[PDB]
RNA sequence: CGCGGUAAUUCCAGCUCCAAUAGCGUAUAUUUAAGUUGUUGCAGUUAAAAAGCUCGUAGUUGGACCUUGGGCCGG
RNA sequence: GGGGCUCGAAGACGAUCAGAUACCGUCCUAGUCUCAACCAUAAACGAUGCCGACCAGGGAUCGGCGGAUGUUGCUUAUAGGACUCCGCCGGCACCUUAUGAGAAAUCAAAGUCUUUGGGUUCCGGGGGGAGUAUGGUCGCAAGGCUGAAACUUAAAGGAAUUGA
RNA sequence: AAAAGACUUCA
């Protein structure tokens, strides 16, 4: 079943929220995956990579598995789950849950010209994990996703159709490489345009609007 | 050695005391009977262990509050103390007796005040 | 050196601080950057203090931020004078992607990227406004 | 508070003009001064630079006036002075 | 935010701070919204507020209190 | 800087009586040479290596602070916190006066964070007696999107706790006086309150 | 730390740049003239004549006789060893025939596992090595 | 600057092995 | 390696002080890296105190203590005296 | 990089499959990748890497006042 | 040359050691010391170029200066000076956070280089070979300085983390 | 504290 635990879960499931846009605005911390499932049942999973971990441990080796799963729509929503567990299947299951928590929206935009319908990125944006620099780079439309297999997949969830990408740093470190691509897309809401410079009134927190119902 | 209380004993000992307290006593023998009423423990030695530990705790309670044991009677005592509230034991006597800095502020706030 | 870069660098680190200015000494190619900021409204006011008797010239800035969003997201230098790296009206390398402008000292004087481009006159980039 | 610069920049405290060097100042001036130093032996009072440097004597009376030191002059024995100059 | 062909485009106009200056991201769950009501005599006088936000970043920098204090005045 | 606007409720204005309690309680006693950049509140450095705090400036902060508390319709959602025995006295009596829930003694991590945990709290405001000792609860609240108001001394961190009130977290009657006054002010607007003191 | 940006100072950057290239393998090959030091002239293939069939043992955890043959280039005096790949082929090579050899794809250097074997055999007796093992074609008499 | 004991050993051997051809034995 | 704000070890605009030699081994050590320890201690003992003063002229004397700073080569201090190891935060003491 | 020490998806044949397709392999040179040549576009605390130090040239680089600033109409 | 007290490569002795040529013990020459001369190298280090501006709080201490009808001083009285102070130039550095950099350890610089271009210079540009070979240069000598390639080979190396 | 040295391949 559903069943919402927590005030945060009560707000969303009981139809007091209609959109995930609201959740992002008031910076509500998702930690139960069920919350995002009710508003968005259209989320698609995709197990990206399984990679072995090994320990030598106090009484026998105890070998774990990293599991990378990206859950998202194909419309501005990427979500990143990484779990380490002794069983492959358990790590995958947990990663699906984690990915749903960590869903964060991605600005699609235009370059120079306001074109028709956002399909690119508004600005040049970079994401760093370890030493690897990954760059969102302006591209004319119809270029396709100019990337290796795995960075294409991440940008499909983002809904971005056209960018050049380039990376430098250790590309050979599979674990880190997947992590680095995510950060760029979330950091889109970190770059100044005059378009988003425009001042908004401030919407009111659900914590004060729905005191009685909680 | 040997005779240390376990976790299972620690949880049970507090609980029995808390909601049986008037009936409970310092006396070992009667509190053995109480554990028959309150629980089924399968072997003989378990009953004796719990009964002994609880009575030792009962002595401590009636000589000072115990860290993880709160009773109806002890809670009432705490409440009575924390119903009193004047200013919260500041008085000083009428008008305060400041020592510059605030003297300059109080003068240009229309408050006379004593100094010292 | 030539100041210029120092102003730009100081500006962005001071934005992270959330200060209402930093105030510093200024020169004549760093008179230019401030007036260009006013036009594209990163500043809605600037004041050039003590430029009259003193050893130097200076200007305390009153600067946009302490609002909601920062207006100047990044300004970072792209080479001072004493160098040959050069652009023309057709050569145009850029930052941003048209949200910002590329600061250019042209033949007539300092003007923004679009003004210089229309007139069809090249020049040398001073910095990159994003 | 959040201050880099002051809430009233134009009038800072004197202690914050003792911060920044003489060259660096918002309104630069000599922090040094001229003063008239007073001597019983002479009828008139002699105008003197604050940082004496040389062991200045009063013009008519051979009384002395001050002795020099690393900063502003260290006046010697019983003498009086007002701080003024035109 | 317009398009070439009419339509207002690019949904989700985000939150964006006040005391801190920088966009409030979705990732930044640490960030907070402070509503201080305008008041009449003996009244909360709700439905009138000065609304402010505070980033997670400033809440680690230590400048969080300082920046809020400047803006906290009811009308400016 | 300082806030002005609105209409004063009644008792929210300054009284000679109100200042008398605060100065008697020794709220205005600041710590020694250490003193943060945030502190405008010293004016003239007082003898024997200590600074006393301008209580007229403090009054503005307290008056303003009350406005923020009551602006949520339901009063119980604010939780107060104090490990300290001096502030425990303040916390419990505050909770009695107002809607406010109390958490006395040890905080325990995973109260503010860890939503899955039973002890999950959502509070609209938090009042802490001393953010210096209660530094670990500040961290959880910061992540948890819970604002933390605290009565702070200058060597206590006004850093990263919004709305700082210069105080005397060292002990004595000072902490109890601050909460007592705060409770009186918040009840003044649309509460149980009566005129007078 | 940072590179000189300056109107005249261009010269400093240019002069240093050339030296760096020598670390890189491709430029080093031309600049030092290491290609000449390697047994080939620079040629696509080179031809030699079979001195001997030699049975070179594999290195380290691999154990096996690789079975090679040493050829002396027609162009040079240089004797070098070339590998004969595939089942048989030690029989198909033979002493004193003309063998056409090419590199491994190692771009000079010994392969690693076979010590000192710098080349491999492309064809023997003009036929094609590939054809002979496969039994597609048969060696001509003489 | 000067590195490690590799250069220390080889410094001693640098002129010794040049002179060990005049000596031979 | 670098875990230390202290740089190499006790080098603040100096590099080299002026050498003391260990009491134990006589290895050169600059003064700040030496390890000095105050051993201000009685000649007698606990028990011995009593015996001497009984069989001596003057009330107690004063007892004329022995004062020595003890110089170590680092290694020497580890084997008995004050080094022992630590926990990471208290090392900045 | 690795495999083959007798049930080798890495060999050798067959089968089947993949995949370019009148074209495909292989070698050498060369460009990209390689920001491994750093103009665009590098690194030097600890990974390759600040000269022991200072003076100091050829060489590069180098502050400000500087007939400039302002005002009016026309289109 | 003076000078050789002390200590002390090599050697020579005792244990230990299959060997022990060493640690360790004992003898002790050059030398250590000084002067006029050579020499040119060091983990000659902050393993961190020089210079300039900026970005962050706080307390010491070193130096000078300023302000106190402060203390001690008693200087005839004072000024000074030592002490306590606050302000301050320029320091050696620490402390705590680090906005930010970094691979991390860490770091108010290793920040202000992906926000990629402040001025100038030097150096590196896989590991070994090899810092040698060779030539030039220099040194009294030792040997230094300058400084390859053949050929080999897939990692050398760093920081942190988990085992043993 | 001085009595403590060696130790095959795939791995």
């Amino acid at each position: 079943k559903w069943v919402p635990v927590t005030k945060l879960g009560r707000l969303v499931k009981e139809g007091r929220f209609s959109k995930i846009e609201e959740i992002y605005l008031h910076s509500l911390p998702v930690k139960e995956h069920q919350i995002v499932e009710t508003l968005v049942p259209g989320l698609k999973d995709e197990v990206m990579k399984i990679t072995p971990v090994q320990k030598q441990t106090r009484a026998g080796q105890r070998t774990r598995f990293k599991a990378f799963v990206v859950v998202g729509d194909n419309n501005g929503h990427v979500g990143l789950g990484v779990k380490c567990a002794k069983e492959v299947a358990t790590a995958i299951r947990g990663a699906i849950i984690l990915a749903k928590l960590s869903v964060v929206p991605v600005r699609r935009g235009y370059w120079g010209n306001k074109i028709g319908q956002p399909h690119t990125v508004p600005c040049k944006v970079t994401g760093k994990c370890g030493s690897v620099t990954v760059r969102m780079v302006p591209a004319p439309r119809g270029s396709g996703i100019v990337a290796a297999r795995v960075p294409k997949k991440v940008l499909q969830f983002a809904g971005i159709e056209d960018v050049f990408t380039s990376s430098r740093g250790s590309t050979k470190t599979l674990g880190n490489f997947v992590k680095a691509t995510f950060d760029c897309l979330m950091k889109t809401y970190g770059f100044l345009t005059p378009d988003f410079w425009r001042d908004t009134k401030f919407v009111k927190s659900p914590f004060q609007e729905y005191t009685d119902l909680l | 050695m040997g005779r240390v209380r376990t976790k299972t004993v620690k949880k049970t000992s507090r609980q029995v005391i808390e909601k049986y307290y008037s009936r409970m006593t310092l006396d070992f023998h009667t509190n053995k009977k109480v554990l028959e009423e309150v629980s089924i423990l399968p072997s003989k030695r378990l009953r004796n262990k719990v009964a002994g530990f609880t009575t030792h705790l009962m002595r401590r309670i009636q000589r000072g509050p115990v860290r993880g044991i709160s009773l109806k009677l002890q809670e009432e005592e705490r409440e009575r103390r924390m119903d009193f509230v004047p200013e919260k034991s500041a008085l000083e006597v009428e008008e305060i007796r400041v020592d510059k800095e605030t003297m300059e502020m109080l003068a240009a706030l229309g408050m006379a005040d004593l100094p010292g | 050196m030539v100041r210029v870069s120092v102003l730009n660098d100081a500006l962005k680190t001071m934005y992270n601080a959330e200060k209402r200015g930093k105030r510093q000494v200024l020169i004549r190619p760093s008179s230019k950057v401030i007036i260009k900021f006013l036009i594209v409204m990163q500043k809605h006011g600037y004041i050039g203090e003590f430029e009259f008797v003193d050893d130097h010239r200076s200007g305390k800035i009153v600067v946009e931020l302490n609002g909601r969003l920062n207006k100047c997201g990044v300004i970072s230098p792209r080479f001072d004078v004493g160098v040959k790296e050069i652009e023309s009206w057709t050569a145009r390398l850029l930052p941003s992607r048209q949200f910002g402008y590329i600061v250019l000292t042209t033949s007539a004087g300092i003007m923004d990227h679009e003004e210089a481009r229309r007139k069809n006159v090249g020049g040398k980039v001073l910095g990159f406004f994003y | 508070m959040v201050l880099s610069n002051d809430i009233d920049l134009l009038n800072p405290p004197a202690e914050l003009e003792k911060l920044k060097h003489k060259k660096k100042r918002l309104v630069q001036s000599p922090n040094s001064f001229f003063m008239d130093v007073k001597c019983q032996g002479c009828f008139n009072i002699t105008t003197v630079f604050s940082h004496s440097q040389t062991v200045v004597v009063c013009p008519g009376c051979q009384t002395v006036l001050c002795q020099p030191t690393g900063g502003k002059a260290r006046l010697t024995e019983g003498c009086s002075f007002r701080r003024k100059g035109d | 935010m317009q398009n070439e062909e009419g339509q207002m485009v690019d949904l989700y106009v985000p939150r964006k701070c006040s005391a801190t200056n920088r966009i409030i991201t979705a990732k930044d769950h640490a960030s907070v919204q402070i509503n201080i009501g305008h008041v009449d005599e003996n009244g909360l006088y709700d439905g009138r507020f000065t609304t402010f936000a505070l980033s997670g970043f400033i809440r680690a920098q230590g400048d969080a209190d300082s920046a809020l204090d400047r803006l906290w005045q009811k009308r400016k | 800087m300082a806030a002005e606007g609105g209409a004063a409720a009644r008792a929210l204005s300054q009284r000679e009586q109100d200042i008398q309690m605060m100065l008697a309680a020794d709220v205005h006693l600041g710590t020694k040479n250490c003193d943060f950049q945030m502190e405008r509140y010293v004016y003239k450095r007082r003898t024997d290596g200590i600074y006393i705090i301008n209580l007229g400036k403090t009054w503005e902060k307290l008056q303003l602070a009350a406005r923020v508390i009551v602006a949520i319709e339901n009063p119980q959602d604010i939780i107060v916190q104090s490990a300290r025995p001096y502030g425990q006295r303040a916390v419990l009596k505050f909770a009695q006066y107002t809607g406010a829930h109390a958490i006395a003694g040890r905080h325990t991590p995973g109260t503010f964070t860890n939503q899955l945990q039973t002890s999950f709290s959502e509070p609209r405001l938090l009042i802490l007696t001393d953010p210096r000792t209660d530094h670990q609860p500040i961290k959880e609240s910061a992540l948890g999107n819970i604002p933390t108001i605290a009565f702070c001394d200058t060597d206590s961190p006004m850093r990263y706790v919004d709305i700082g009130i210069p105080a005397n977290n060292k002990g004595k009657q000072s902490i109890g006086c601050l909460f007592w006054l705060l409770a009186r002010m918040v009840l003044q607007m649309r509460g149980t309150i009566l005129p007078g003191h | 730390m940072g590179k000189t940006r300056g109107m005249g100072a261009g010269r400093k950057l240019k002069t240093h740049r050339r030296n760096q290239r020598w670390a890189d393998k491709a430029y080093k090959k031309s600049h030092l003239g290491n290609e000449w030091k390697k047994p080939f002239a620079g040629s696509s293939h080179a031809k030699g004549i079979v001195l001997e069939k030699i049975g070179i043992e594999a290195k380290q955890p691999n154990s096996a006789i690789r079975k090679c043959a040493r050829v002396q280039l027609v162009k040079n005096g240089k004797k070098i060893a070339a590998f004969v790949p595939n089942d048989g082929c030690l029989n198909f090579i033979e002493e004193n025939d003309e063998v056409l050899i090419a590199g491994f794809g190692r771009k000079g250097h010994a392969v690693g596992d076979i010590p000192g074997v710098r080349f491999k055999v492309v064809k023997v007796s003009g036929v094609s090595l590939l054809a002979l093992f496969k039994e597609k074609k048969e060696k001509p008499r003489s | 600057m000067r590195a490690k004991w590799k250069k220390k050993r080889m410094r001693r051997l640098k002129r010794k092995r040049r002179k060990m051809r005049q000596r031979s034995k | 390696t670098f875990k230390r704000r202290n740089g190499g070890r006790n080098k603040h605009g100096r590099g080299h002080v002026k050498y003391i030699r260990c009491s134990n081994c006589a290895k050169c050590c600059p003064k700040d890296k030496a390890i000095k320890r105050f051993q201000v201690r009685n000649i007698v003992e606990q028990a011995a105190i009593r015996d001497v003063q009984e069989a001596c002229v003057h009330d107690g004397y004063v007892l004329p203590k022995l004062y020595a700073k003890v110089h170590h080569c680092v290694s020497c201090a580890i084997h008995a005296h004050i080094v022992r190891v630590r926990s990471r935060e208290n090392r900045r003491d």
